[PDB]
């Protein structure tokens, strides 16, 4: 479930 | 057990000055070395900024994580469990851009031999970390403007979901005329927030999931 911390 | 009303672990000397991260997405790779600088002060008594671009640059792909692009915490810290160290700060110092990995033992500032990951959502648990473990590396929901323009006060968004894209250190928790809060250290520099804090609502469920995905290193 974790997101990268990229679209940013 | 008892537990504190409030905590402020800058106040027990356990975190370096506000970083300012720039134009590089590396939010996880400062909450890392925010988490672990606290050990070492706990271990050592130094109070020792460590390098973010160490991570930037050397925990790549082998442990997930995409330099200026974003990554994890904890494989961060598996990082520097892996490698036995991590640089000073002021020997690997930011640069705010991905580079060839430049790790030297010469400078080695810390280590790291374990992590520990925290559950989904569980504020209480959070709550006890921080008040008797140390600082601990969290994700929040960073991606509304309500965030990047915060000055001061208890921060509450409504659009905030638990799904996380911002890597912060919470370093204590308090209340502000009974209204409960986390306080954060954020790497957006000294002209973010509260001197480059942000208080951050707690016990309003999971808000902007500052408590999907905790971790703290131990030294």
């Amino acid at each position: 479930a974790k997101h990268r911390m990229v679209m940013w | 057990r008892i537990l504190p009303d409030s905590v402020d672990w800058r106040e027990k000397g356990c975190v370096t000055e506000v970083k300012y991260q720039g134009s590089c997405g590396a939010c996880w790779a400062f909450s890392a070395v925010g988490a672990l600088e606290a050990q070492l002060k706990l271990k050592t008594g130094k109070l020792v900024s460590l390098s973010a671009q160490n991570l930037v640059d050397c925990s790549t792909e082998k442990y997930g994580n995409k330099g200026c692009n974003g990554g994890f915490m904890t494989t961060a810290f598996q990082y520097i469990i892996d490698n036995k160290g991590i640089d000073s700060d002021a020997s690997y110092p930011y640069k705010a851009m991905d580079q060839k990995c430049q790790y030297d033992s010469k400078y080695r500032a810390a280590t790291c031999s374990k992590y520990t990951e925290l559950p989904y959502g569980r504020e209480d648990v959070l709550k006890e970390a921080v008040a008797n473990k140390g600082p601990v590396s969290v994700g929040v929901d960073a991606r509304h403007p309500s965030f990047f323009l915060y000055r001061s006060g208890v921060y509450y968004e409504p659009s905030c979901t638990q799904n996380v894209n911002h890597g912060v250190l919470v370093v204590g928790y308090g209340d502000l005329n009974g209204k409960e809060y986390w306080l954060v250290k954020n790497s957006w520099g000294h002209n973010f927030g509260e001197e480059g804090y942000i208080r951050m609502a707690r016990n309003k469920g999971n808000h902007c999931g500052i408590a999907s995905f905790p971790s703290y290193p131990e030294i």
